[PDB]
């Protein structure tokens, strides 16, 4: 009972700890993921428009 | 130094080093962490090691906040910009449109392209982009057809 | 409530924080999932009219979590909650 709620507690800290290391790392995957679509379409927008006006 | 950078940069490229910084400045302060500031690089196709990144904040940290200014920032990517090699620019641009790697832009690719950047064209003036460069006579345009292209400036 | 800030405080202190972060991105990378968020988030990107930094990660996030191993999940629960049973007294 006494280890019941000593069980609980770390359960749920467990889950908490968790969803938050997970989401950290999406969030960092994340940002490297739009700096590199961004440099990609900066280049496509350049030689594109480079392209067209030829 | 403001002026000598801004006169030969292009207004493209100024706008490029602007949206880079915007995107990962979450705060809108115009100010980076360490973090921001390796993806904001990232983003102009700069990959720094940390210790180039620490060195940089800490230069040019006026209020030893650890974070770095925006106009701080455009000098420093300002002149990386400027002594990027065209050519590996180039080819870079050419993967990204061949992008389901024929090793050559077809009207397909293209006219993806246009619709990716909002650019809106007929069919017939994307055809002309094509057969105004056609060195092969093959309908599409190859890596040096496009070097060739994108070298003549 | 404020022994959480306690066990926080600790777990970055520790090397524990590190520890575990870095476990987790070892095996994340291992399984693929770093090429997955990267999928959609261009796909993403594509269906949408915004830019906007927030909006697309509320989209891309829930998709993204569902993507996780259960392997990758379950050995890092449980390497979190071995270290919790270490601290939490007695």
């Amino acid at each position: 009972s006494e280890a019941n709620y000593r069980k609980d507690f770390i359960d749920t800290m467990t889950r908490e700890l968790y969803d938050a290391f997970l989401h950290e790392r999406l969030y960092l995957i994340y940002m490297d993921s739009r700096a590199e679509l961004k440099r990609n379409s900066t280049l496509k927008k350049k030689f594109f428009e480079k392209w067209q006006a030829s | 130094q403001s002026g000598p950078l801004n006169s030969e940069l292009l207004e493209e490229q100024k706008q490029e080093i602007y949206e880079a910084f915007s995107l990962f400045d979450m705060n809108n302060d115009g100010f980076l962490d360490y973090h921001e500031l390796k993806v904001a690089m990232k983003a102009l196709g700069f990959e720094l090691p940390k210790r180039e990144i620490l060195d940089l904040i800490d230069e040019y940290d006026s209020e030893g906040r650890h974070l770095m200014k925006y106009d701080d920032f455009y000098i420093v990517m300002g002149e990386k910009i400027l002594k990027r090699d065209p050519l590996d620019e180039i080819k870079r641009a050419f993967q990204l449109f061949d992008d389901d790697h024929t090793g050559k832009i077809s009207i397909k690719n293209l006219r993806r392209v246009a619709k990716e950047l909002g650019e809106t064209l007929t069919d017939e003036e994307l055809r002309a982009m094509i057969e105004e460069f056609d060195l092969d006579g093959d309908g599409e345009i190859n890596e040096n057809e496009f070097i060739a292209i994108c070298t003549d400036s | 409530a404020q022994l959480k800030s306690q066990i926080q405080q600790y777990l970055v202190e520790s090397g524990n924080y590190e520890l575990i972060s870095n476990e987790l991105k070892a095996r994340l990378l291992q399984e693929g999932w770093v090429d997955k968020v990267k999928d959609l988030t261009k796909s993403e990107m594509n269906i949408n009219e915004s830019t906007n930094f927030t909006q697309i990660l509320s989209t891309v996030e829930p998709k993204a979590l569902e993507m996780v191993s259960d392997s990758t999940r379950e050995t890092v629960l449980k390497q979190i909650r071995e270290f919790l049973e270490e601290i939490v007294d007695t």
